[PDB]
């Protein structure tokens, strides 16, 4: 051994441990997902519910990081929020300079250059966080990108980060999202994370929804209530 | 273990250990109960002491008229988020010419104790911070752990014992959001004679009670003003 | 390769011995039947099912297998 | 960030550099080059073979002027090299806005050679892997010296440095005296690179630069096959 | 062979080698991939290969071929996140030579200062030095087209015809077979020499959704890349 | 190794997507299916595969045809079949190997 300490040092076939060992903390954290619709992104992250005696609304794993731009993380908590306070920083300075609102093509590039960043030196360590980000334009559309705790980032119609990575994704491409818009698409968010996450595992869980696109005229935010109680009762009739 | 020794070194399961020890150093220290109603927080500490003759450890600090901490760890760096914390409530008191929200205050914590857990040769924070306070929204409990990681809860307990603690919170907090301010905090002292070995308990020495509440700065009962509390409690049952 | 019994002198042989196996062989064979039941594990349901599912199932229905027509793993 | 601000470079118990006894090895595993300096100017030839037919021979030298009148050569490994000649380019101008004078060819190997030294005993650097061969005409009279990885400087009348630097010593030895063009020391330049080349010494697998009183230059590749034939 | 921390950092071994470079060199074999570079009379053609393996990931965001100037393009290979973060750094260094000297920079003064900066990551013993290559196209004023490929080692060279990747060694003796003949080379025929490389190496004989293609010529020296349409065009005219 | 007493050397590499589609239709053959198959989205996935595991495919969709009595197979136990192999050779060794 010895060839897996720092993030300095190659492997002798030529890798880096030290980031692949971070990667493998993210299948730790849960479940996030989200894909966009044909005008729109949405969001979608279960909770599991550790105790009783956390409070409802408790320890968000969904950001907002500018007034349009949303963020669902998967990983070690206090790195997620931390890459969260840049990322909200990163926005201020475009506007502050450029006079308008940042596109996902500059805002995740700039963000991923930062993740980058702890994967050469002995001094840090790598992140131990992968999360993804959507938005919705005028001018562009909606866009979703996502990046790993290496520094590539992609363009995506649809992903899945957490536990069941390519258990979520299978059945993420039987659904239509070129042409559906972001009304149905909040069902067939929700249902695709009950059927994950058999509950010998976990007690109890929590549905945190999340919705971006022109129906939210721009603005990133939350659903609502009844919306979220729909796609609740869209939940106990996947057991036919 | 070789994959044992710095904060920067991950494992290969993807654990860092420094974290993980840091967590030992929160469960050496008493226990402490925190708790809310729809108008008021509770938070309620045990102390220690080393000879008869020395005198026991405070646990409960004030940080605002309307922020209260409990900490539970090594009390050097408890001091040192101590000042952390009263500098930046009364600074922005000095901007706004208003109370810092408590919600707003603790993430200023989790961004202050996750630096030093991603440097080189930096021991990460061992305290165990239970936070009280009141927003515009009422009352909240908080807890946060040297993982930088910040909670919120409607009642926890953290110290050496803590999970007797847990197990008589969960059965009774359908009660906790009715009742006033008096069986409130026997509420939580019930907590505190669960986490005990069976023969001493509450002997009005070794308690702290801190309350803040609608209208009631943060207040803190200690050793005298704690026995009209102490007093209507039930004997143990055996 | 047979191995036969065979006279001293005459060199002529008269039986036929049936096996050759070391003796170490014949220590790894269990006599005893360890008797434990399934109830005593806990925790590992979905490991139990594909173990006798990928074993047990092709030692007593061997044309369930045939029936379809694949090669048991 | 930062850097690490302790040397890697230690005495061993034997009282001897190790890292710098390494780099030796990496000089020696480097393709070969000669000097020659003969009573009017200094003959700098090297061996560049591309690897390859797809290689473009006219966009990579190593031969490179330093100023008017000084050229120098390596033998060892490319990115050092291009390195401290960047460094050295810029050594001989703070020498001119001062001064206003080109630099004298020993005064440049002071100061190059003091790079190096300098570089061998500071925190966190390996040292380098190159050894140099500068010429240069300063006053009427020629010059020709060679520095190391560890900081020292010689001053030859011939020298080889690569592979098989200790047979071309010998080479040398028995050819150089003290009378001699420059079109002599070429032919016997090249005449001492035919030692260890292969087969085929074509216009474009070697590459001389001469220095005269007229200055350092460089030889194109047409004159250069014209020294190439009836050689040898 | 090895003597010391020769294996973790770089410092020389007892031979003198050093082997924190020469495992970086076989960190770009890891990305499953191979480029071709070809240099005609009077053009410049650079042709690799994209490997979408799924249906849910944006196609159009996955582009190795990089406009770096207006009229200077590259392809990057080795692993992404130090291949964008290398073209980060060529977008600025190409800046800085308009407003410092008044003129567009010459591809081969650029590769110069690609290869400066990564002889220093080779040259301290703390940093990761960047294992992924570089190969950049351009047109110059009396000097026509030209190639030049930049490793993570800080050595650099001119081609004229260049393979990167997996594949590298089977590539370019296809290539010194094709050239030693040495035909002359039009617009199309350098197009048809550099997809029958890859195409008789790799063994695809592909569709055009799997490969993109950048070029320089000089009568629109402009660094364009080509429509998968007008691949289609050069594709059924490559099968006579 | 010396070219007197091993005089060729003929190297077998990991099969091609023309080849995994080859080496799947034979391990196909006497499955009871039903004709919805695309064989493109197996091959799809189906990266660096020996053909060995192609055999384990054939194999693993009759074991979730084995479950719920379905005599047939359907066409979707291949895809379940294919992301379990996928990431049960995560744990191999991957090195070539070269004759020198």
């Amino acid at each position: 051994t010895g060839y897996d300490l720092s993030a300095s040092t190659f492997s002798p076939d030529g890798r880096v441990f030290q980031v692949e060992y971070a990667m493998k903390a993210v299948e730790n954290s849960s479940t996030a997902i989200g894909i966009r619709c044909k005008d729109g992104v949405v969001f979608g992250v279960e909770k599991l519910v550790l105790s009783k005696l956390y409070e409802e609304g408790s320890n968000k794993r969904l950001f907002n990081v500018d007034r349009h731009v949303g963020m669902a993380v998967a990983g070690l908590l206090a790195d997620a929020r931390s890459l969260a306070d840049i990322a909200r920083e990163e926005a201020s300075n475009f506007r502050s300079n450029f006079g308008y609102n940042i596109p996902l093509k500059h805002l995740a590039d700039r963000v991923a250059m930062y993740v980058h960043a702890y994967t050469l030196y002995s001094a840090v360590r790598p992140f131990g966080c992968s999360f993804m980000l959507g938005s919705y334009s005028v001018n562009d559309g909606a866009q979703l990108y996502m990046i790993d705790p290496s520094g590539v980032s992609y363009g995506y119609w649809g992903c899945a980060i957490g536990k069941a990575r390519q258990a979520a994704k299978t059945e993420i491409e039987k659904l239509q999202m070129k042409e559906m818009t972001c009304r149905d698409i909040v069902k067939e968010v929700a249902k695709i994370i009950y059927i994950v996450h058999d509950e010998v595992k976990d007690k109890a869980f929590e549905l945190e929804l999340s919705w971006v696109g022109e129906l939210t005229n721009g603005r990133h935010e939350i659903v609502p209530k009844d919306i979220r109680e729909e796609a609740e009762k869209y939940a106990k009739e996947s057991l036919k | 273990n070789q994959y044992d020794n710095d904060v920067t070194v991950w494992s290969p399961q993807g654990r860092i250990h420094q974290i993980e020890y840091a967590m030992e150093a929160v469960k050496q220290g008493s226990a402490t109960v925190g708790l809310k109603s729809k108008t008021h927080a509770v938070l309620v500490a045990l102390k220690r002491a080393q000879s008869e003759l020395a005198a026991h450890q405070k646990k409960i600090l004030h940080v605002d008229n309307h922020i209260g901490i409990s900490i539970a760890g090594l009390t050097a760096d408890a001091r040192l988020l101590c000042n952390f914390m009263r500098q930046e409530c009364l600074d922005s008191r000095f901007v706004f010419d208003r109370p810092l929200p408590v919600s707003r205050l603790v993430s200023l914590i989790g961004s202050k104790t996750q630096i030093p857990t991603q440097r080189y040769g930096r021991r990460p924070y061992g305290v165990g911070l239970l936070i009280a306070g009141y927003d515009d929204m009422g009352p909240h409990i908080f807890q946060t752990c040297p993982s930088a990681n910040y909670f919120d809860c409607r009642a926890m307990s953290i110290g050496a014992r803590s999970q007797s603690a847990r197990t008589y919170l969960e059965r009774h907090m359908s009660e906790f959001m009715e009742c006033n301010l008096n069986e409130l905090v026997k509420h939580g002292l019930r907590a505190l004679r669960e986490t005990l070995p069976a023969e001493q308990d509450l002997t009005t020495k070794n308690v702290s009670i801190g309350i803040v509440g609608k209208d009631l700065e943060f207040t803190i009962y200690d050793d005298d003003d704690v026995s009209p509390f102490l007093e209507g409690l039930e004997e143990r049952p055996q | 390769g047979d191995l036969v019994g065979v006279n001293k002198d005459s060199y002529l042989i008269l039986e036929t011995l049936p096996t050759e196996y070391d003796s170490r062989v014949k220590a790894m064979e269990v006599d005893e039947r360890p008797t434990e039941q399934y109830s005593d594990i806990g925790g590992l349901d979905k490991q139990i099912q594909e173990l006798v599912e990928a074993i047990v199932l092709p030692m007593n229905h061997k044309e369930k297998f045939e029936n379809l027509g694949i090669q048991p793993p | 960030e930062r850097g690490y601000s302790f040397s890697l470079t230690t005495f061993s118990p034997s009282g001897k550099l190790v890292q710098i006894e390494y780099a030796l090895a990496a000089v020696a595993g480097g393709a070969p080059s000669v000097g020659i300096k003969a009573a009017n100017g200094v003959v700098l030839a090297t061996e560049k073979k591309q690897k390859s037919i797809l290689y473009d021979e006219r966009s990579v030298h190593k031969v490179e002027p330093i100023t008017k009148h000084i050229g120098l050569v390596y033998s060892g490994m490319g990115p050092d090299y291009r390195v401290l000649v960047h460094r050295a380019r810029k050594l001989a101008q703070q020498y001119y806005l001062v001064y206003q004078e080109p630099i004298p060819t020993a005064q440049l190997v002071q100061r190059v050679a003091s790079v190096m030294q300098e570089y061998t005993q500071s925190g966190g650097v390996r040292p380098f892997g190159v050894s140099l061969l500068i010429c240069g005409w300063n006053e009427g009279r020629p010059y020709l010296f060679q520095s190391d990885p560890s900081g020292a400087y010689f001053a030859w009348k011939a020298t080889a440095m690569g592979k098989n630097y200790v047979n071309g010593k010998t080479f040398l030895e028995k050819r150089y005296n003290e009378d001699l063009e420059l079109e002599d020391a070429i032919h016997t330049a090249i005449l001492t690179l035919k030692e260890s080349f292969e087969g085929q010494m074509t216009e474009d697998n070697i590459e001389v630069g001469i220095c005269n009183e007229a200055g350092f230059r460089r030889l194109t590749p047409t004159e250069v096959k014209d020294y190439l034939a009836a050689i040898a | 062979s090895s003597a010391g921390f020769d294996r973790h950092i770089t410092i020389f071994s007892p031979e003198g080698r050093l082997y924190q470079v020469e495992y970086a060199f076989k960190a770009i074999n890891q990305g499953g991939l191979t480029s071709v570079a070809v240099r005609g009379k009077d053009c410049a053609v650079i042709v690799t290969q994209k490997k979408v393996p799924d249906k849910l990931l944006d196609s159009s965001t996955v582009t190795h071929l990089f406009k770096i100037t207006e009229n200077i393009g590259c392809v990057m290979t080795g692993m992404t996140a130090d291949s964008r973060s290398q073209v980060q750094r060529a977008r600025y260094e190409a800046a800085n030579w308009k407003y410092k000297y008044g003129y567009e920079i010459p591809v081969d003064m650029l590769c110069k200062r690609i290869a400066d900066i990564s002889q220093v990551y080779t040259q301290n013993a703390e940093m990761r030095p960047l294992g992924c290559c570089m190969i950049l196209i351009g047109i110059d004023e009396e000097q026509g087209p030209q190639v030049y490929k930049c490793d993570p080692a800080g050595y650099y060279c001119g081609f004229k015809a260049t393979a990167a990747g997996v594949k590298q060694t089977e590539s370019t003796s296809f290539l010194e077979k094709k050239v030693k003949k040495k035909f002359d080379w039009t617009f199309e025929q350098t197009v048809e020499t550099a997809i029958t490389c890859l195409s008789t190496v790799l063994s695809i004989d592909f569709k055009p959704s799997e490969i993109e293609v950048g070029v320089v010529t000089v009568e629109n020296p402009k660094f364009r890349i080509l429509t998968e349409a007008e691949i289609d065009a050069h594709l059924v005219a490559l099968a006579e | 190794l010396r070219p007197g007493r091993l005089d060729r050397k003929i190297h077998i590499d990991l099969p091609n997507e023309q080849a995994r589609l080859d080496i799947l239709k034979i391990h196909a053959g006497p499955i009871t299916k039903h004709g919805e198959i695309d064989y493109e989205a197996i091959v799809k996935l189906s990266d660096g595969f020996n053909g060995a595991d192609l055999r384990n495919v054939c194999t693993e969709a009759g074991m979730f045809a084995i479950r719920a009595d379905h005599d047939f197979v359907v066409q979707e136990d291949f895809m379940k079949a294919v992301r379990k192999v996928a990431d049960s050779k995560k744990l191999e060794s991957k090195l070539d190997y070269k004759p020198v």
